[PDB]
RNA sequence: UUAAUUGCGAUAACGAACGAGACCUUAACCUACUAAAUAGUGGUGCUAGCAUUUGCUGGUUAUCCACUUCUUAGAGGGACUAUCGGUUUCAAGCCGAUGGAAGUUUGAGGCAAUAACAGGUCUGUGAUGCCCUUAGACGUUCUGGGCCGCACGCGCGCUACACUGACGGAGCCAGCGAGUCUAACCUUGGCCGAGAGGUCUUGGUAAUCUUGUGAAACUCCGUCGUGCUGGGGAUAGAGCAUUGUAAUUAUUGCUCUUCAACGAGGAAUUCCUAGUAAGCGCAAGUCAUCAGCUUGCGUUGAUUACGUCCCUGCCCUUUGUACACAC
């Protein structure tokens, strides 16, 4: 199962027609200094650990 | 003899009895209130009103 | 005199009046020792305030408890506080400070209600709902 | 909502054009104080009043 | 030092006590023996059909030395239970009281309670030293 | 009894082991509803998984004569071990494919 | 007159009505009375 | 001759007024006694519809008598009988004067 | 489909021809409870605890920690 | 700790009064399978033959289901308070009876046929087959007819 | 920015008011004051036992002594968002940490702005205008039925659909409230009866007596077994009592027997962010008797949110209107 590991700094803000996803600002451990973009379900703040599946995508948005 | 709780209530609706009974036929000699008084061996009531030697 | 100091717990209806006096080291509530309050799980519960430190500071101790009201677990949650209570009675009363404070910091630093009583009561409940914070159905059409 | 209201308000800067001199950034004593000045009814609306005259004066310093 | 009930686990101090009625002493015979429900709330008759009599000797003189004056109305709403009143919810219903009546007076000619006044029975000294004895033995029946 | 190892490790294990890692969404669209899947958060991964453990050893256990002692027992060594045959282990790849399909 | 009652036979005592009573509390009159009158039951009024 | 002074008042701010000025009162000479007891306050529940007629919500209220009661106990020979009977009585005052 | 069940069939009373193999199929068992009984050894809840009361009077098992409606056990390491 | 043989005494199928019996299980609750008693009465009449409890239906010998049911016909004449049966201070004979398996439907139609010639209110709707226990039925009981 | 025209600030506006806020009550803390056999606590006396060796458990109002921490509210104090670091013309305002009773306006309620419904009520009023009747009166009252009736459809509700269970024996803990005088209420204790229930007395006009309402849900010992079966008691039959002038279309309670559908309910829909929902019981309202309802109280007591306007609705601003009894 290959997995990466993901950092997370920063907060965007909810997003989701139901609100129950959040716009989160995710970096990555290996290759640090490294910006990408990703969504979450639970709630979420700065200095958490996240895992990720794959690493390379981009959604701006979501309903 | 009867309960403090029972004598107390009892009073109560003695005293709407009363005000509303002296609202019915002085109603035109200017009723303001009427307050009972609890005393041993005597009773006190006072009417509060404004044409006093009219209905003294 | 007799060296005795007497403290007092809380619960949603259940109240642990404590007697503490300096004898032979006893343990009892409503004449039952310790090992007898019928929790029959929550007994290492209740054993919690007086186990973390040993028993050095119950050698020569005797605590009686009291309790009435409340539920069965918050009948079980009222001794603990009472004899945590009491045991900061006593570390108030006849022992010296060096030995109280590292008592109640270990008290204070594991379990927040071994000295903090909840104030988390029942909110009393409403009109045209079952409960407090229920509503009846409406079924419109 | 914990947002001050113009009724603490009218009587803080009331209270400050006249009576600066007399209060510090203590807060129990700015309630003991309250009740030297001009008498006000309510003991709760005496713990905003304190509370409310005390963050003006953080703000000046 | 001195052993009582209250020094002993409940359980088995009413267990090891009703051994000693079955083993020692006879308390007595009910007459209606395992045809009653010993309540109204209950449908079944205990399923311990030779006992669950000096064993209900040994709760009641327990209680009745835990407790200091109470009666045998009271005895009925102590063991009474929820009754399944058919559709209707759970209610409390009272033991019967003819049960209670019956272990009260097979118990006082034994002697491990006298009668009272102002209502209800009071321990005796007779009935109160076996009573307490029971409790000095049974904590070293394990070992 | 059973792996002797400490059991408060192996269902801590078995949380691990068992957390979902992504999931779908849910997307308006208009007149039909489309799934879009992105990351789950480490603390809805731990709620998500307790609860899987818990509502998979429920019928488990239920209109059996197996009790719910053992149930929750045989559940958590199976999802911490990994045998494909447990309901946790079973949500949890139904998931990860049903967020493959709408990745 | 030929008459049995005597099983719940009270009115009003304000307004002689055999609707709905409260009872049991020394004031055995009805509802809508009860309510206007004011001052004198409950009148407290804190909760 | 173990006299006894109840107190029965709603208004809690007059028979404190009341049950202050007794042990003013019996604190002249010494006429030994003990202080004012604090019994538990007995509230009234009467609980009413507010609307007559069926048509509405079911909105409900609750009346309540808060009638706080005091007494207290006085212990002297046969002057005293004479020296507290003085009435302070106020509107919705009551006093039960019980001896032995 | 709800077809017709197996109508399962724990022992209620024991038997000579059945009470032997206790003693030899058991063995090399590592976790030993009341439950692994019923649905294996094909025997009661009741039946199983005073078989492995008498089983362990023999100095080979032990309660342990046993309660109401639940035991472990463990067989001769 | 009690262990018992159980050789080839054990059957199956029981037959008592005339009824089906099933076996394999415990016998004071396999005479609740044969009508006319219910759990109450099933214990009193086990437990008063001096018959053990937990024993099963299919080991069972002929002497004990006898003395067994030897009790159902005539239970007044062995010392019962007489308030379990089913059949007290019945109209006919004013005794206190206990309908065997086979005589509870014979003593209801019996019942029933005197209603129905009474014509009382209880009895003109027990033949129609309506509620004559005041029950109401104008929305309940809809889906039995 | 706030739940809030709630505040900052801007500004042909200034000065204002109502509502909200403010205010009050309840639930919270006080080992700080007055305290208190109609609540207790400890000890001194009498007395009972267990090992007697040091203690423990008790009972006792005329055996007293000291106290209010546990029980009761009086005057009162107590958190106002108080500190840091972040964010903001760096103003209002928001978030994470330490004493604790409290950092979702401490929680929950009461009161609750202008205007309107042609919303309900003449079946509450000895308050009613108009029409009708006014004496074989639509007035009062007496007798017996009716509002309970089913070919049926719907709405709030309870038992459920069994193993976190059913049944029977042990431990078995709360709070709110109510209770008789010229009447008959709550009923304690003793006795009788399986049970309901019956008799003789006792205590109380009430923190004192009912009542520690010793309640249930709850846990400990056993039986049962995955079986429309020991789940379930609809359905009926017979017998035992209570209420009442009378209870039959069983008022209601108790006993035995008969033991049906129901096996987790399809469109759709209801309530809910903490002691909350839910499970469970208690007091009161209707009552001479009868809770499956409601009003209050108490026991055990979850997961899931800390967000949005997508559906269903609301407020403010802009635009459009052939609407205005107004989509």
């Amino acid at each position: 199962t290959p997995v990466t590991l993901a950092k997370v700094i920063k907060v965007l803000g909810r997003t989701g027609s139901r609100g129950g996803v959040t716009q989160v600002r995710v970096e990555f451990l290996e290759d640090t200094s490294r910006t990408i973009v990703r969504n979450v379900k639970g709630p979420v703040r700065e200095n958490d650990i996240l895992v990720l599946m794959e690493s390379e995508r981009e959604a701006r948005r979501l309903r | 003899l009867i309960s403090k709780k029972r004598k107390l209530v009892a009073d109560g609706v003695f005293y709407a009895e009363l005000n509303e009974f002296f609202t019915r036929e002085l109603a035109e000699e200017g009723y303001s209130g009427v307050e009972v008084r609890v005393t041993p061996t005597k009773t006190e009531v006072i009417i509060r009103a404004t044409r006093t030697q009219d209905v003294l | 005199a007799v060296p005795s100091v007497q403290t007092f717990g809380k619960k949603k209806s259940a109240t642990a009046v404590a007697h503490v006096k300096a004898g032979k080291g006893l343990i009892k509530v409503n004449g039952s020792p310790i090992t007898l309050v019928e929790p029959e799980i929550l007994r290492f519960k209740v054993y919690e305030p007086l186990l973390l430190v040993g028993l050095d500071k119950f050698s020569n101790i005797d605590i009686r408890v009291r309790v009435t009201g409340g539920g069965h677990v918050s009948q079980v949650y009222a001794i603990r506080q009472a004899i945590a209570k009491g045991l900061v009675a006593y570390h108030q009363k006849y022992v010296d400070e060096q030995s109280k404070n590292e008592l109640k910091k270990a008290f204070t630093s594991y379990d927040r209600t071994l000295l903090i009583a909840d104030s988390r009561r029942p909110e009393p409940k409403k009109f045209g709902g079952k409960g407090a914070r229920s509503r009846f159905q409406k079924s419109y059409r | 909502g914990r947002v001050r209201t113009k009724t603490v308000k009218r009587a803080s800067k009331a209270l400050i054009e006249r009576y600066y001199p007399k209060l510090t950034l203590d807060f129990q004593t700015n309630k003991r104080l309250c009740d030297e000045i001009a008498t006000i009814q309510s003991k709760r609306l005496r713990n905003k009043i304190a509370g409310y005259t005390t963050h003006l004066m953080k703000r000046i310093q | 030092p001195g052993v009582s009930v209250r020094d002993v686990a409940a359980q088995d101090f009413i267990n090891a006590y009703a051994s000693f009625l079955q083993r020692q002493g006879k308390l007595e015979v009910p007459g209606y023996v395992d045809i009653v429900k010993t309540s109204s709330g209950n449908e079944m008759p205990p399923q311990d059909a030779e006992g669950w009599f000096y064993k209900r000797a040994a709760s009641v003189a327990r209680h009745i030395y835990m407790r200091k004056q109470v009666g045998v109305g009271k005895l009925n709403k102590l063991y009474g239970g929820a009754k399944s009143r058919g559709v209707r919810p759970y209610k409390h219903i009272d033991a019967s009281g003819s049960i209670n009546r019956k272990v009260l007076q097979a118990l006082e000619k034994i002697g491990i309670v006298e009668i009272s006044p102002k209502g209800g029975r009071r321990i005796s000294e007779n009935g109160q030293r076996d009573l307490d004895r029971i409790a000095a033995q049974t904590l070293e029946e394990d070992e | 009894v059973l792996t002797d190892q400490n059991p408060i490790q192996v269902v801590v294990d078995a949380i691990t082991n068992t957390g979902p890692r992504e999931d779908t969404t849910r997307v308006g669209g208009g007149g039909a509803a489309r799934r879009q899947a992105v990351d789950v958060s480490p603390l809805r991964r731990v709620n998500q998984a307790i609860a899987l453990l818990t509502i998979g050893a429920r019928e488990a256990a239920f209109r059996n004569i197996k009790t719910i002692a053992e149930t929750l027992a045989e559940e958590l060594i199976n999802a911490a071990k990994g045998s494909s045959t447990s309901y946790a282990i079973k949500k949890k790849d139904e998931l990860e494919r049903v967020a493959k399909s709408n990745r | 007159h030929p008459r049995r009652y005597g099983k719940g036979s009270r009115q009003c005592r304000v307004c002689s009505s055999h609707t709905g009573l409260i009872r049991k509390y020394g004031l055995n009159i009805c509802r809508q009375c009860f309510r206007e009158k004011a001052n004198d039951i409950g009148f407290n009024k804190f909760r | 001759i173990k006299i006894r002074i109840t107190l029965t008042s709603t208004k809690v701010k007059q028979l404190e007024n009341v049950s202050s000025n007794i042990v003013k009162n019996a604190e002249q000479h010494n006429l030994v006694k003990k202080g004012p007891v604090r019994l538990p306050t007995k509230v009234l529940k009467i609980s009413t519809r507010k609307t007559p007629n069926g048509e509405g919500s079911k909105t409900w209220e609750t009346y309540e008598m808060r009638i706080h009661k005091r007494y207290i106990d006085l212990e002297a020979p046969v002057q005293i009988v004479k020296r507290i009977t003085q009435i302070t009585i106020e509107p919705g005052v009551d006093v039960e004067v019980v001896v032995a | 489909k709800k077809s017709m069940k197996d109508r399962a069939q724990h022992a209620v009373i024991l038997d000579q021809e059945k009470y032997d193999r206790i003693l030899k199929e058991v063995p090399t068992y590592r976790y030993v409870s009341v439950s692994v009984l019923v649905d294996r050894l094909k025997i009661g809840g009741s039946l199983a605890r005073i078989a492995l009361r008498h089983l362990e009077k023999e100095g080979i098992i032990k309660p342990i920690s046993k309660h109401s409606k639940q035991a472990i056990y463990t067989r001769a390491t | 700790s009690l262990v018992v043989q159980e050789q080839g005494s054990f059957q199956h199928i029981l037959r008592l009064l005339n009824t089906n019996v099933d076996g394999n299980i415990k016998i004071v609750y396999a005479l609740t399978t044969i009508k006319g008693v219910g759990r109450r009465y099933s214990n009193l009449v086990c437990k008063k033959a001096d018959v053990d409890l937990h024993k099963r239906a299919g080991e069972l010998t002929q002497e004990e289901l006898e003395r067994i049911v030897q009790i159902m016909q005539n239970p007044t004449h062995y010392k019962i308070p007489a308030w379990f049966l089913n059949r007290q201070n019945d109209i006919t004979d004013g005794k206190d009876y206990h309908t065997l398996a086979n005589n509870v439907e014979s003593k209801l139609r019996d019942d029933l046929e005197r209603l129905k010639k009474i014509r009382a209110h209880r009895g003109i709707r027990h033949f129609w087959g309506l509620r004559v226990r005041g029950q109401h039925t104008k929305t309940t009981g809809r889906r039995r007819a």
